[PDB]
């Protein structure tokens, strides 16, 4: 409610990136393949259409520092979110495809 | 739980300190009087006993409180140091003021009061101690007492209170006639002590003794404590050694 | 909650919810009732019993302050003998100090000054009472100065004048049946079968002086607490006029 | 032992007999299943037993694909996606042309997965995501679309349209009540106000509350009142969730109330199904995930509603998604509590109203014994006090006998703390 | 208020009109979000002094 | 353990060889016995010599069960616990829960406390029956009675609690007489010595 | 959880501690206290235990505060002890200001007023104990029995049983008892109070306990030869 | 990872490329004999509708 | 000796009769017709093939159609057709599919399942109309509920309420509370089911809601009825396993369970009893009250109620002149019912350790002791002393 969402969108379009979107809380899921598929597919777009400003929302459900929370296929939502990371370096650096993120603890 | 303190209750009005401070006197070894008709006999049981341990210095859990009564411990030590010096000191406050000695109902009454007073309030712990008070005066002769770490006392002529409370008050009962010789109260003693101790071969180190009588020395309540050499003799008449 | 557990410790309202909650110890007492007339205040109360073992003849709920202070409490009597205890020692140091009657207003606001203690200390009124009171008093009495009057005494609040009132159990509906049949047309004997009438209407018992009690403060009269007899008689007279209706 | 011992093997032999007894009756039962009208029914049944024309294999769609940019030919071809509607016509490099679209993969119960051709009684508009379709016993094809899941029937059930209760029925006329006429009635009859104030108009509603209050009485009395159709929902007794088959409950009573105009969405009981997920916890579901994430969308969409209001009630506000916790979604927050005296006085009047009993009872006099309380525990008192009636012989119920029926509950309160009080004798 | 996040904030001036919209105003006054307020609490808007 | 071997006898056999003398004498039918005691004191060996003479079904539940799977699963055995031991009657049952599970659970309540707690609560019903007893002598043996849970303790639907004492000097000289034969008998004869230099804590 | 002092308060107005002290008096045997016309009769249930036990040595079950004030009580036996002998200096003090025989009233108002004082405190408990404050003064002939209960409230009742399984034994004393006709002989005081007790007892004639207290300050205690004529009497009748 | 509740090691297709072959490729595989048959679009959900 | 010879001249003509009769009339049945029915059977058999796989209706669809879940893996889109009609099915019954290619051959099943076996019971009642003294008052509370409705249902009418609906039996093991509940049943001569709440659990997932349904499906062809569910405690609130293996299955079946109670209206005419140890061990709200009504709170014998389940007991034993009625009463104190029984146990097999064929008065008196010390508290007197 600090309104990370708000700025983040403002600060996509005054830029001239788009605003991908990335529902952390809906990609929830035990699902071991179509959890870990359905990221990449998020990801590919926003290099395509680069410049871009991706906004991943709360980090406390698609991955927790803790394992004592039953995860299974948010277990791979995790690994993949550091492959995004290096896919940055890409175009070299970071600038035309940068990563915002958000998480509430 | 409700075990914070003693102001509080559970929902059915018990009081788990009073319960532990009960239990604490059975972790002590066992302790025995004896009432008959010609003398009350007290003996006691060493919790303690190391190689090198001495104990020939002092008895840990008699302690004489006036001229006339005297009284057998059971609990945690130095809860029972406090109020051995409380209770003698009330004794001879009695001496002081009416210039006779106290009556064994009022020296029990006392205590189990302040005991009771310590539950009743404020943040003061309560203290579980059992004394076994033997005593002699006009009103009733001859009386054998208990008090109980709940704060209240019963007469008796027999009670068992320490270790294997169960176990020696049985085998106490059993062997009890009315009457009762004071040589036979001592051998009484004995027997059960060594049943219920866990110490195979029960020697006088391990035993506490004393034998209060005013039918020997006629007009005065005599409290006698047994030295080592007396206590080893009777062992070899039991049978034990 | 969290609130109720700290006698300095407010609510997030603002409010000490030990000190609510002993509104309700009130409530659980058996009703009390007192209407202030022009001719005198007329004080009637709810008693129970569950033996008739139970001396129903030597027991109190209105209680004497004075020849002429009188008062109904309702809630918890642990706390009621304390809280009438402190009241008649104001009445009678009054008299004491002074050669001259307690004024009701002002014996109104002493008891409840032992009533704001819930603690220890403080200054201008050192505190040796250590929980909430679970009792309110109907205090009623006459000065002249001010005629009959009627408070409630309120240890949570502080006291507020009435012109009548109801207390207890059977507060809510009686607050309004005494909107209804509060008059300043009210004379002493009407308002005696008033009170029973009203009483009757909320208690689930069976109306008797038993477990009933009227007294009056009448200034004329001194302060009477009445007999079996004569409230037995008030019970008699309320049937044949109800009767006719 | 003569009397007893001769006696005890007669009593012996009888019980085996009995027992062998049951054996010979149990292997012959009633004869057969033979009837004079489905003997008739035998001419045309020799037939299709024996054709091949049943069974069909109840498959669903679960992925649609277009069957052309597919990626169907992969010799000159790149990715897993093609143009998305050609892939084999602008090229015979592959050396291919097909014009199949819309060939759809299904899944069957057994959870296996295949993709299927079109039948001469299939176009593309009569297939869709989520509808049942039959397919063959060896090499699958589809043949007769069935309709959309097993939630049809079941569904209208639930649905009662225009209740028969008012605010008669419920007893208190509580501030929950008074919150509530201002959301339903108040931006139907005049949208205007709000409009101009600048306010966007109330339609969400969260009724919850403890249990026994009677939410659902009010939400039935205003439903009525404002003279509104009424749609009901109930995710707690309907537990069609599987793969999304709860969105398809969502859907299709959402989209029948949006047809139409005047209308209440009622979504009830939403702690399971459409309601909080289990992939947290051990459960593991998401199955109720799906539910969840249509329900918000369908709002969101409906939205200006026209004056067509879209309620919930749900027991615990922790059993929803912070998404509905959003506004434009639930905008009016009501907690459902105890009545007071008179609240309380308004439930018995109810319950006393269709018993036959003594007039000459207060309703009042009763309720003040009584202490605050939930309604059903006041339907438990006239109940019970309507046994004591009959057995002490009694067709009437005094004030007396509800006094005894109130007293019993009350006892049971005293008998888990402390029993014995002051009030014996204050 | 104290302790208000961005959305709370919201909650409050919104349902603040609503409020006033049933008293009889067409327009949100001081009073009103005052009003909002005590609907996210569980305080008593008006009571008399005698616990508060 | 003389005490106990009489016991066991009077209990077990009695009943079963002929069921009509309990019924005309006394009254019911004991439910069978809850073994408790030191560890050591040959509880189960002791039962095993039950089984064998009076001519009974063994069987021996070794633990909690769910462990059996190959056909079924652990928690339908129970089930059929009564179809088994009323075909096959008359059988003694030896099961066996030590119970080291603990107090823990005697008052849970919570966790996966249920299942062990249903297994234990059903087969409480087929043994007391709703008509008809599968078998009257199943039987319990466990280290102490506060590890035990309540509903198979409370008695009246599981009959006689026997406890069996750490050793006796006596005990010790007769558990000693039987081994040392097989042994090689002292000269001299210090089979006596033994057993008044110490007693055992369990057998 | 509003059961952890006397400073806290549930929401329905109850201090637990009292509560709980009530059901601390059902641990404790009965007491039974009836009025006649001319006395009043306060008999108990007393314990034999053992051999062992004594009866000389071991407590009463009946205390005398004075030569015409008697008190029973039920409770813990501990907390009466204190209660007790604090009563019996009340019952002095009177007399040492006033110079007169002690008040029933007084007495009843005084002792509860001790436990009373002790509720009303948060940082100490107060008894588990309820009583019967029974007696006569030299200058009214009229019979009192009054009652404490651990709140440190004080009432008053023609006859009360309290202590262990009371309310099954009041019962009983009800239907029999009337504020009409409480019992006309001393004798006949003493076989309802024995009818009552014999219910408490199960059997045990040496555990049926009996006291008498009239006016001009006459207390007596029965041998045990003479509570015994009573069971032999009420079994010849039942 | 067949959809008739196997894992199976097969031979690779010499029209399908290893290219477009890799972890999380929704696949045909023919029903005849295991042999990677097509390429299939990946599924979709809800929750990647809200994503775009 | 002249009466069990009576029971002998009842049982023995008349049911040696009843056996003889059947197995005649099994021939008999046969010879009366010799067409027209005979030839129908013989064209259903031809029909239906050997073996049959069976069906579970899930729905049908009014064209000549169904759709059925089955034991094997895929639905079937199945046709109702050959000896069978339309109205002859309802949802959720079990029928009987052709092997070679599924079709509603008829219906010989109708809510014929295992777990239906286990539920319908034959047996005698233990008690019947309360054998076993004690809990008066508790039976006439049930009674008023339960039995009553079924008996007269014109009372409730005149009184112008609803009937009850069900009973919750709770509290204290020993007291025989699942024995009164058999006690009313065979008092109405209503059809009882004993099923166990906890025979619907498995390890095995998704079996049990379909169970859940089965006993108010089957409670209500054979209604009036009195369904007893016992121990459905174990379904409660509590969890099957902390790791896994059944993190769902009780928590679908005690919410499947509570929503078919209420759905087939506010009976009075299927009652229903939960037995369970507490509602401490259940959820804190059930389905909660005005539903459910009556709740009975089982409590531990009083002296009044004790003597009563004791003298039942004493009599059916050798002697009771040796010591009296009373003397067991007092020497005793208050316990459960169980307790009781219990002593009256040890009591006989102390008459056979000492070999006599009287309950000696020492055998009464140590039987006493030894229920006493097992089951002991002592710090009740020695808080108080
Ligand atoms: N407001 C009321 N007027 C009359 N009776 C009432 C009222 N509230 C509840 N009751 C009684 O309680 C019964 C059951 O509770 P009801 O269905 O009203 O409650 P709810 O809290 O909405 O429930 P659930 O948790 O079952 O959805 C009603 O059938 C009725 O007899
Ligand atoms: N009374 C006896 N006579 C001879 N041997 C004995 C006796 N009692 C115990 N033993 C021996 O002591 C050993 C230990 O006993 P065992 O393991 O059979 O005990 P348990 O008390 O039934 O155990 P658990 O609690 O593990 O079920 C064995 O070697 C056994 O043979
Ligand atoms: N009113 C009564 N009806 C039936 N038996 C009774 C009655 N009162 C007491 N009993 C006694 O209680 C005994 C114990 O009954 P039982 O052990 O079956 O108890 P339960 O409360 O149903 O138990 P569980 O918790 O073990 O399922 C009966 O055998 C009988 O002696
Ligand atoms: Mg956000
Ligand atoms: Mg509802
Ligand atoms: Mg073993
Ligand atoms: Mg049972």
């Amino acid at each position: 409610g600090t309104g990370k969402t708000l700025l983040a969108r403002a600060c996509a379009a005054q830029t001239n990136a788009t605003f991908l979107k990335l529902a952390a809380p809906q990609l929830v899921q035990m699902y071991i393949g179509e959890g870990a598929k359905l990221v990449r597919d998020a990801f590919a777009l926003a290099k395509e259409k680069a410049p871009t400003i991706i906004f991943i929302d709360e980090l406390d459900a698609i991955g927790t520092k803790r394992f004592d929370s039953e995860k299974s296929g948010d277990r791979e939502v995790q690994r993949t979110m550091l492959e995004l990371l290096n896919q940055l370096d890409g175009f070299s650096s970071d600038d035309r495809v940068k990563v915002l993120a958000a998480t509430n603890r | 739980r409700y075990d914070s303190r003693t102001t509080i209750f559970s929902p059915e009005g018990r009081l788990y300190q009073v319960e532990y401070a009960l239990e604490s006197i059975s972790h002590a070894g066992t302790a025995i009087g004896i009432m008959a008709s010609d003398g009350i006999v007290l003996a006691a049981e060493r919790k303690v006993t190391s190689t090198l341990l001495e104990q020939d210095t002092s008895t840990e859990k008699l302690y004489k409180l006036n001229d006339k009564i005297a009284v057998a411990v059971a609990g945690l030590t130095a809860d029972a140091e406090i109020l051995i010096n409380t209770a003698r000191i009330h004794a001879q406050n009695y001496l002081k003021t009416y210039n006779e000695d106290i009556p064994v109902e009022i020296l029990v009454r006392r205590l189990s009061d302040i005991k009771q007073g310590y539950t009743q309030h404020g943040g003061l712990r309560p203290f579980g101690v059992s004394f076994i008070y033997a005593g002699y005066d006009d009103r009733y002769g001859y009386q054998l007492y208990t008090s109980n770490p709940s704060g209240n006392y019963t007469g008796w002529k027999a009670i068992s209170v320490g270790a294997n409370t169960s176990a020696a008050q049985t085998l106490l009962q059993m062997d009890y006639k009315d009457d009762m010789k004071v040589d036979d109260a001592i051998e009484l003693a004995l027997k059960t002590l060594s049943k219920t101790t866990d110490s195979s071969a029960l020697t006088y180190d391990r035993l506490e003794f004393a034998t209060i009588r005013k039918g020997a020395n006629d007009g005065e309540v005599y409290q006698k404590i047994f030295k080592p050499q007396e206590i080893k003799d009777i062992l070899v008449k039991t049978g034990i050694t | 909650s969290e609130y109720d557990r700290g006698v300095s410790t407010f609510s997030p309202e603002g409010r000490l919810f030990q000190v609510e909650y002993s509104l309700e110890a009130i409530k659980l007492g058996s009703t009390a009732i007192g209407i202030a007339t022009k001719e005198g205040v007329v004080l009637g109360v709810e008693k129970r019993a569950t033996s008739p073992l139970l001396e129903s003849d030597s027991i109190e709920k209105i209680v004497e302050i004075d020849r002429h202070i009188g008062c109904a409490m309702s809630g918890l009597t642990a706390d009621a003998r304390s809280m009438i205890e402190h009241a008649r020692t104001a009445a009678v140091t009054h008299n004491l100090y002074y050669d001259e009657d307690i004024n009701v207003e002002s014996l109104t606001q002493s008891v409840c000054d032992l009533a704001l203690r819930f603690g220890e200390g403080a200054s201008g009124e050192e505190r040796l009472m250590s929980r909430p009171f679970g009792v309110a008093l109907l205090i009623a009495g006459h000065d002249a100065d001010d005629g009959y009057q009627l408070f409630h005494a309120e240890p949570s609040g502080t006291f507020y004048r009435y012109n009548a009132k109801a207390i207890g159990s059977g507060s809510e509906g009686a607050q309004a049946e005494l909107l209804n049949e509060w008059h300043s047309s009210l004379t002493l004997k009407e308002a005696e079968l008033l009170v029973l009438k009203i009483l009757k209407q909320v208690m689930e018992e069976k109306l008797d002086e038993n477990n009933a009690q009227l007294s009056c403060i009448t200034k004329q009269d001194g302060f009477k607490i009445y007999d079996n007899e004569k409230t037995a008689e008030l019970i008699k007279e309320l049937k044949e006029k109800e009767a006719a209706e | 032992a003569a009397p007893y011992a001769a006696k005890l093997k007669q009593t012996e032999n009888d019980l085996k007999d009995i027992e062998a007894r049951i054996k010979e009756k149990a292997g012959v039962k009633e004869s057969d299943t033979g009837l004079a009208p489905s003997h008739l029914w035998d001419i045309m049944g020799d037939r299709q037993r024996l054709g091949e024309e049943h069974p069909l294999q109840v498959a669903r769609c679960t992925k649609i694909i277009k069957g052309n940019g597919e990626s169907d030919e992969t010799t000159t071809d790149n990715n897993n996606s093609g143009n998305s509607n050609s892939n084999s016509n602008q090229q015979s490099t592959d050396a291919d042309e097909d014009d199949e679209d819309a060939k759809y993969v299904i899944n069957l119960k057994q959870i296996a997965k295949f993709v299927v051709g079109l039948g001469e009684r299939v176009s593309p508009t009569d297939i869709e995501e989520g509808m049942r379709v039959g397919v063959d016993r060896s090499k699958y094809n589809i043949e007769l679309p069935l309709p959309p899941r097993i939630d049809p029937s079941v569904t209208m059930m639930t649905v009662e349209e225009k209740p028969d209760v008012t605010y008669s029925d419920v007893g208190g006329c509580k501030d929950q009540i008074e919150k509530l006429r201002e959301v339903v009635e108040l931006p139907l009859l005049s949208p205007e106000r709000f409009a101009t104030l600048g306010i966007d108009p109330p339609k969400g509603i969260l009724l919850y509350g403890p249990p026994g209050t009677g939410k659902t009485l009010c939400a039935r009395a205003v439903a009525n009142r404002t003279d509104a159709t009424f749609i009901r929902v109930i995710g707690s007794e309907l537990v069609q969730k599987y793969v999304g088959e709860g969105a398809r409950m969502v859907r299709e009573l959402f989209e029948m109330a949006r047809t139409k105009k005047a209308c209440i969405i009622f979504f009830d009981e939403i702690d399971a199904v459409g309601g909080a997920r289990f992939d947290d916890g051990a459960g593991g579901d998401n199955e109720v995930q799906r539910t969840m994430l249509e329900l918000i969308t369908q709002l969101d969409g409906f939205d200006p509603r026209g004056n067509i209001k879209v309620m919930f009630a749900t027991n615990r506000p922790n059993t929803l998604d912070p998404a509905l916790l959003r506004p434009g979604r639930i905008d009016r927050k009501v907690e459902f509590s105890l009545p007071d005296l008179e609240g309380r006085a308004n439930i018995f009047r109810i319950h006393s109203k269709s018993m036959s009993v003594e007039r000459g009872i207060r309703w009042e006099l009763i309720s003040r014994l009584c202490p605050n309380s939930t309604g059903a525990e006041l339907r438990s008192v006239c109940t019970e006090a309507g046994m004591f009636a009959i057995r002490a012989r009694r067709k009437v119920a005094t004030e007396k006998d509800f006094l005894k029926a109130v007293d019993k509950v009350i006892s049971g309160y005293k008998k888990f703390s402390s029993t014995s009080r002051y009030m014996q004798y204050n | 208020t104290d302790e208000f996040n961005g959305a709370q904030l919201k909650a409050v001036t919104v349902e603040a009109g609503m409020i006033a919209l049933r008293n009889g105003q067409s327009s949100v006054k001081h009073e009103d979000f005052v009003e909002g307020i005590s609907e996210v609490q569980a305080r008593k808007s008006k009571s008399v002094s005698f616990y508060a | 353990l003389t005490k106990q071997i009489k016991e066991i006898k009077e209990v077990i056999e009695l009943p079963v060889k002929h069921p009509e003398l309990f019924e005309s004498l006394g009254i019911a039918q004991p439910k069978g016995v809850i073994l408790y005691g030191p560890p050591g004191t040959g509880k189960t060996l002791l039962a095993r010599a039950v089984a064998h003479h009076t001519d009974c079904k063994f069987i021996r539940v070794s633990g909690a069960e769910l462990v059996q799977k190959y056909i079924g699963e652990g928690s339908r055995m129970v089930r059929e616990l009564f179809v088994m031991a009323r075909e096959h009657a008359p059988s003694i049952i030896f099961m066996d829960e030590i119970d080291s599970i603990g107090s823990t659970r005697v008052e849970g309540s919570g966790g996966g406390d249920s299942e062990v707690q249903r297994t234990m609560l059903e087969l409480l019903n087929q043994l007391d029956g709703f008509e008809t007893s599968k078998n009257i002598k199943i039987i319990m043996a466990t280290n102490r009675l506060d590890i035990l849970d309540p509903a198979l303790l409370r008695p009246g639907r599981i009959d006689r609690k026997i406890e069996f004492p750490p050793p006796s000097v006596a005990a010790r000289a007769e558990i000693l007489r039987i081994h040392s034969r097989k042994m090689n008998l002292t000269r001299g004869i210090n089979l006596r010595k033994v057993a008044e230099k110490m007693n055992g804590c369990s057998g | 959880g509003y059961d952890r002092a006397l400073s806290i308060f549930s929401p329905d107005g109850h201090i637990f501690q009292v509560e709980y002290a009530l059901e601390a008096v059902k641990r404790g045997t009965c007491a039974v206290g009836v009025k006649g016309k001319n006395c009043v009769v306060l008999g108990c249930e007393r314990r034999s235990t053992l051999k062992l036990q004594d009866t000389r040595i071991t407590p009463s079950k009946v205390s005398k505060i004075d030569s015409h004030v008697v008190l029973s009580f039920s409770g813990l036996n501990a907390d009466s002890r204190i209660l007790i002998e604090k009563a019996r200096v009340e019952a002095q003090s009177h007399r040492l200001t006033l110079e007169d025989p002690v008040t029933v009233e007084y007495l009843t108002r005084y002792v509860a007023g001790v436990q009373q004082r002790y509720t009303q405190s948060g940082g100490v408990r107060p008894f588990g104990v309820s009583t019967l404050i029974a007696g006569f003064d030299p200058r009214d002939d009229e019979p009192k029995l009054y009652q404490t209960e651990p709140s440190g409230i004080y009432s008053s009742w023609s006859a009360q049983t309290i202590g262990r399984n009371s309310k099954t034994v009041r019962e009983f004393l009800e239907k029999n008892y009337d504020r009409k006709e409480p019992p006309a002989t001393v004798e006949e005081c003493v076989k309802l109070t024995v009818r009552s007790l014999l219910e408490v007892v199960q059997t045990g004639a040496k555990n049926i306990e009996i006291t008498v207290v009239k006016p001009d300050s006459d207390i007596v205690a029965l041998s045990s030869e003479e509570i015994n004529q009573y069971v032999t009497q009420i079994e010849q009748e039942k | 990872k067949t959809s008739s509740r196997q894992t199976v090691f097969l031979p690779m297709v010499g029209l399908v490329d290893p290219d477009k072959l890799k972890p999380n490729d929704l696949v045909g595989v023919n029903k005849d004999s295991y042999l990677i048959l097509d390429t299939l679009p990946s599924e979709f959900d809800s929750r990647v509708k809200a994503m775009e | 000796t002249r009466c069990k010879l009576k029971l002998l001249r009842m049982e023995r003509i008349k049911d040696h009769l009843l056996l003889e009769e059947e197995f005649v009339s099994n021939s008999e049945i046969l010879k009366p017709f010799e067409k027209k029915q005979e030839e129908e059977k013989k064209q259903l058999e031809e029909i239906r093939g050997n073996p049959l796989s069976i069906g579970t209706l899930e729905e049908i669809i009014d064209d000549d159609h169904a759709i059925v879940t089955s034991p094997t893996m895929p639905d079937y889109y199945v046709s109702i057709l050959s000896f069978v009609d339309k109205e002859l099915l309802e949802p959720g019954c079990s029928v009987l599919l052709h092997h070679k290619t599924m079709s509603i051959v008829g219906v010989l099943q109708d809510d014929a399942d295992p777990m239906v076996s286990v539920m319908k019971m034959d047996k005698s009642p233990t008690e019947s109309y309360s054998d076993i003294g004690g809990l008066e008052s508790q039976i006439q509370e049930i009674k008023e509920s339960v039995e009553l409705p079924l008996t007269h249902p014109e009372l409730y009418e005149e009184m112008g309420i609803k009937p009850p609906k069900g009973v919750i039996l709770y509290g204290a093991p020993g007291t025989g509370k699942t024995l009164l509940a058999k006690a009313v049943a065979n008092q109405t001569s209503a059809t009882f089911l004993r099923i166990v709440g906890s025979e619907l659990i498995q390890k095995y997932l998704g079996d049990g809601p379909r169970l859940c349904r089965q006993i108010f499906k089957v409670a209500g062809e054979n209604a009036p009825s009195i369904v007893f569910i016992d121990e459905i405690d174990a379904i409660g609130t509590k969890r099957y396993d902390s790791n896994s293996g059944g993190e769902r299955e009780i928590q679908r079946t005690m919410l499947e369970l509570l929503n078919q109670l209420d759905g087939f209206d506010d009976r009075g005419d299927v009652k229903v009893i939960m037995a369970t140890n507490k509602i401490e061990t259940l959820d804190p709200a059930l389905i909660r009250p005005g539903r459910i009504d009556r709740k009975i709170l089982f409590e531990n014998p009083d002296l009044s109620t004790k003597k009563k389940i004791l003298g039942i007991h004493t009599s059916k034993m050798n002697l009771s002149e040796d010591v009296n009625l009373e003397t067991l009463v007092t020497t005793k104190d208050d316990l459960s019912g169980a307790d009781i029984q219990a002593m009256c146990t040890e009591a006989g097999l102390l008459a056979l350790r000492e070999r006599r064929m009287q309950v000696t008065a020492e055998d009464f008196k140590q039987a006493k002791e030894r229920v006493m010390k097992n089951k002991v508290e002592e710090n009740l007197e020695g808080l108080y002393l």
